[PDB]
RNA sequence: ACCUCGGAGCAGAACCCAACCUCCGAGCAGUACAUGCUAAGACUUCACCAGUCAAAGCGAACCUCAAUUGAUCCA
């Protein structure tokens, strides 16, 4: 559960939420999974691996969307 | 008539390549793609190996 | 010392090569305007 | 247990029926080959312009040859407006008219392909440049193969 | 195979294990005359030991 | 005597590889040829031998189109331009019609 | 051993004889002009319309529509031509149009183009983006009433739905304000389904808006029989196509079968399809106006997910076939160690028994 | 070769073929291209990147590669990071 | 007299096909300096060696030609 983690300061759980709202489930909790290997001890250190980048990420096709929204302004223009 | 020379790049890096050229013409210098640098760098001739 | 006497030289090469780049690119474009001079002789 | 939602039944594929749905997604195929002829066919939508005697018209049009948009002379919409039908201003108005069409219709991207004394007209550079500044991209985005 | 050979009670856990009790439990077999310089653990099977 | 020389060349071993119907995976040579004998259509890349490989996975279809070259290429378009009225001229192209779709769209998350 | 031609020769008809005397195509233009003709006709050999054009019925699909308004061409085409004749008059339109500086009005221009020519337009992108496959099962219609819809955002701004722009969910969250001229007397029914967009049922779409029984271009006082449900593209699932609907009424019509209830958050009551409607309701109103647009995923989509509909989100992503591989062989001859790496199945060390 | 030694009476070994493959142990033989090293100035970049690959070989040779070898050669050796111990066994092969 | 490589006929239409059979050539030249790297799938001169085309990807940019050639050791 993101929200109630203790163990994570308020600026980075809300910036953490705001940026991976992705893998957030209804129930309010992070979700990460890991099948990158046939050991369970290699997945939980990749997944602890990306809690830990979450973490300090958070303490410190794009050019299709772009133009498209670029004309969805064009058309936004008009006004009352 | 023509020459095979050995270009040295000027970036340090020791990358070199062999390319054909007349014997009469002076000693050439060329933009070429250097990998250790990952950049096109300048090459000068340093070599000739054989005649073409 | 090997390692870091090579990334020295390399790092001092291409501090000094835009330099090269533009004049041996005006080298040739004055190669371009000597060769155009000659066959307009 | 826990009783589902009858709602919660949810196919395992999803059959998205748009015809646009992948060419937007940029994983559609674009046609391939005819290297030997002319025009290229590797495209999703083209336009086409056709400078007739009387009239200038052009076509935004698919690959299966399905005509999208058109704008034309021939329309009183634009005789209305120009002084001639057949000038680099008639091709500009086209342009505009053309640019805010596939704006409205929602085709952002196409492939423009000219012939050479075509490309190096005024008319056709005063063409593409409407538009651009109409908001269209003459051309059209790469497609996703992985 | 180290988990089998102390099921199996080849191998005693009680006690240190080194080259001379694997040898004697026969879970590997040393060859030094064939360059072997003896025995690397491996990762197989740490989910289940 | 007998002062002909040379002509001793096996053959190319060239023409068609794959004929219609033929099911053809992705990058598979259809046909090899010394000139445009065959010519690419739909899906089907040329290489610089001028050969001709798939471009996608599917079935090989032979058609026969109208030929319009590349107005940048001289000697065709002299053709072309030196042809009389009414007159078009006919290619023999390949195809590749492809069997299966791009991509599924299948549920990954209940989130 | 030879087979005659099973029709006509495409160079044929053109007389061998006095092949210096013809006339000449000197035009790559021209050449291509005619190329492009002889490519749109239907042969009898085979051909890439033939393996890769779509093949319709010929049913010639049948009109749905209102009949076409009636003009009087003649004095028509008088006022088109003094028209012209008064803007050709103008010495200052001349000088333009030589200097290259002349303009044209664009809202003129394209408000009298739905007075004239939009309709058919409107009709070819509709058929173009696949409604009347989908929605009406191959029966066209030309829309002939402008249906201007826009949609609230912010408190100076509003989304018009022209005819298949992206309007995203945060923009469609609340009801459009919705305008068409109509006279008094004149019965409504407004429709918006989205086409793309059922979870479970790969041939229905969902009902979003049911608007029935509208007087006139007054929107706001007719029958709500179902209440606005912006749309909700799931996670992945690409772009969905939304419609709007108009169909001109000439008597009233009770709607009792498909009144859906007081707010109507189950999408299994929310099924829909226009054909079956349509069917039902066939002679008692005649569609008459289209607007339609596309939609992706939002935040917005998220809530009425999860708020709204009471659900847990579904996410779908788009994943590519299998790489074909073929059958290994047990010596590959000239191969490299990369075809084993092709058929390995797990990039870390094995030690089988050991 | 030699099938019965002077010395020991036992098969010997062509160090040639030793010198020039490598033999993983589930029966396939690595080899070079030959002419990897000569005219590079003349060989096209995919003809140079053709010969740089590491070919396997036929039956045939694999068979006669195996017969001017003896046993010591074909054993499993467990290598400190030899880079072919992925490629020392077959996964997947269906006859 | 020839010995290696390529084109045309013989060998008319998938492939292949000989003669101290009939003709013509080749043992380069020109451009470039990403003529970088890497990698699905194929072709193959009837074996092998050798040879040939190439999707995607990284990085950039926004080759012609018909043969035009020589293995290993070793230097
Ligand atoms: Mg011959
Ligand atoms: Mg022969
Ligand atoms: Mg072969
Ligand atoms: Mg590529």
């Amino acid at each position: 559960h993101l929200a109630t983690a203790e163990w994570i300061a308020e600026p980075v759980r809300q910036k953490i939420a705001i940026t991976h709202k992705n893998k957030i489930n209804r129930l309010g909790e992070l979700i990460l999974t890991s099948e990158s290997s046939r050991y369970q001890f290699r997945n939980l250190a990749d997944c602890l691996q990306k809690i830990r980048d979450m973490i300090t990420e958070a303490s410190q096709k794009l050019h299709r969307i772009r133009i498209e929204n670029m004309n969805r302004e064009r058309l936004r223009q008009k006004r009352i | 008539k023509n020459i095979l020379v050995r270009m040295v790049s000027e970036a340090g890096t020791g990358f070199c390549f062999n390319t054909k050229r007349n014997r009469l013409r002076e000693k050439l210098t060329l933009l070429h793609y250097d990998p250790v640098v990952k950049q096109r760098v300048l090459f000068v001739e340093k070599k000739k190996i054989r005649s073409l | 010392q090997k390692r870091r006497e090579r990334e020295q030289h390399i790092a001092e090469c291409m501090a000094k090569m835009p330099q090269m780049i533009v004049n041996w690119q005006q080298q040739q474009r004055e190669n371009w305007e000597k060769a155009q001079a000659d066959k307009e002789r | 247990e826990v009783d589902p939602v009858e709602n919660e039944a949810v196919a395992p594929e999803f059959t998205n029926r748009n015809p646009r749905n992948l060419e937007l997604l940029s994983v559609a195929r674009k046609e391939r080959g005819w290297r030997t002829v002319f025009p290229s066919r590797e495209f999703w939508h083209r336009l086409r312009v056709i400078r007739t005697q009387h009239h200038v018209e052009a076509l935004v049009e698919h690959q299966n040859g399905k005509v999208v948009v058109s704008a034309s002379t021939r329309e009183w919409a634009i005789k209305k407006h120009l002084y001639s039908t057949r000038n680099v201003v008639a091709c500009e108005s086209i342009g505009r008219v053309l640019a805010q069409r596939c704006l409205e219709a929602g085709i952002n991207f196409m492939v423009y392909q000219p012939t050479p004394w075509e490309a190096a007209s005024d008319s056709m550079k005063r063409l593409q440049s409407a538009m651009t500044e109409g908001g269209v991209v003459l051309r059209e985005p790469q497609r996703i193969y992985e | 195979r180290l988990q089998y050979l102390i099921d199996l009670g080849r191998v005693d856990p009680s006690q240190p294990i080194d080259l001379t009790q694997l040898v004697n439990g026969r879970g590997v077999t040393i060859q030094p005359l064939k360059r072997d310089y003896g025995v690397q653990l491996v990762e197989e099977g740490a989910d289940t030991f | 005597s007998s002062k002909n020389l040379g002509g001793k060349s096996s053959g190319r071993r060239q023409g068609i590889k794959k004929m219609e119907g033929h099911y053809v995976h992705a990058g598979n040579i259809i046909a090899t040829q010394r000139h445009f004998r065959w010519h690419p259509g739909a899906h089907v890349g040329v290489g610089k031998n001028k050969c001709l490989y798939a471009l996608e996975e599917g079935i090989v279809r032979y058609t026969k189109e109208v030929y319009v070259p590349h107005p940048r290429n001289t000697e065709a378009v002299d053709l072309i331009t030196r042809l009389p009225k009414g007159a078009v001229l006919y290619k023999t192209f390949v195809h590749v019609v492809p069997a299966k779709p791009e991509g599924t769209f299948k549920l990954v998350a209940m989130l | 051993r030879r087979t005659p031609p099973l029709g006509p020769m495409p160079n044929s008809d053109i007389d061998l004889s006095n092949l210096e005397r013809l006339e000449k195509y000197r035009s790559f233009d021209r050449y291509r002009r005619r190329a492009e003709q002889e490519a749109q006709a239907p042969h009898w050999w085979r051909t890439y319309r033939e393996y890769f054009g779509e093949k319709t019925d010929p049913k010639e699909k049948i009109d749905i529509g209102l009949p076409p308004p009636k003009v009087s061409r003649t004095q028509q085409l008088l006022e088109r031509k003094q028209a012209i004749q008064e803007l050709r008059a103008n010495v200052e339109e001349e000088r333009a149009a030589r200097l290259r500086t002349a303009s044209v009005p664009l809202d003129a221009v394209r408000a009298e183009w739905e007075r004239t020519c939009g309709p058919y337009h409107k009709q070819r992108l509709a058929e173009y983006y696949g409604l009347y496959r989908d929605l009406f099962h191959g029966a066209t219609f030309v829309p002939r009433v402008p249906l201007h819809v826009a949609y609230a955002v912010g408190e100076d701004d509003l989304m018009p739905v022209y005819c298949g722009n992206e309007v995203t969910p945060t923009e469609a969250a609340q009801a459009p304000e919705v305008t068409y001229e109509a006279e008094e007397g004149s019965l409504w029914t407004l429709l918006l389904t989205s086409l793309d967009g059922h979870l479970l049922e790969p041939d229905a779409e969902y009902l979003h808006w049911l608007l029935t029984n509208i007087p006139g271009n007054r929107v706001a006082e007719g029958q709500v029989t179902c209440p606005y449900l912006p749309p909700f593209p799931a996670r992945g699932s690409g772009i969905h196509r939304l419609a709007f609907l108009l169909f001109k009424q000439d008597q009233p019509i009770d709607f009792s079968e498909d009144a859906r209830p007081s707010p109507c958050y189950q999408l299994a009551q929310r099924t829909f399809r226009t054909f079956d409607f349509y069917k039902k309701h066939q002679e008692t109103m005649t569609p008459a106006g289209l607007s339609f647009f596309q939609c992706r995923w939002d935040d917005s989509v998220t809530y009425i997910f999860h708020q709204l509909l009471d659900m847990r989100e579904p996410v779908f992503e788009f994943v590519r076939p299998p790489p074909y591989h073929p059958k290994q062989k047990r010596f590959p001859h000239r191969q490299p160690l990369r075809y084993l790496d092709r058929y390995r199945d797990s990039h870390e060390p094995t030690y089988g028994i050991y | 070769l030699t099938y019965f030694s002077a010395r020991k009476g036992k098969r010997k070994t062509v160090k040639a073929v030793i010198d020039r493959f490598l033999r993983l142990h589930c029966g396939l033989w690595v080899r070079r291209k030959a002419g990897y090293k000569k005219k590079l100035w003349k060989k096209t970049p995919a003809r140079k990147k053709r010969l740089r690959e590491f070919v396997f070989c036929n039956k045939t040779q694999s068979k006669l590669l195996d017969k001017m070898t003896t046993s010591f050669w074909k054993r499993r050796n467990w290598y400190v990071d030899d880079p072919y111990q992925k490629y020392h066994d077959r996964t997947n092969l269906k006859v």
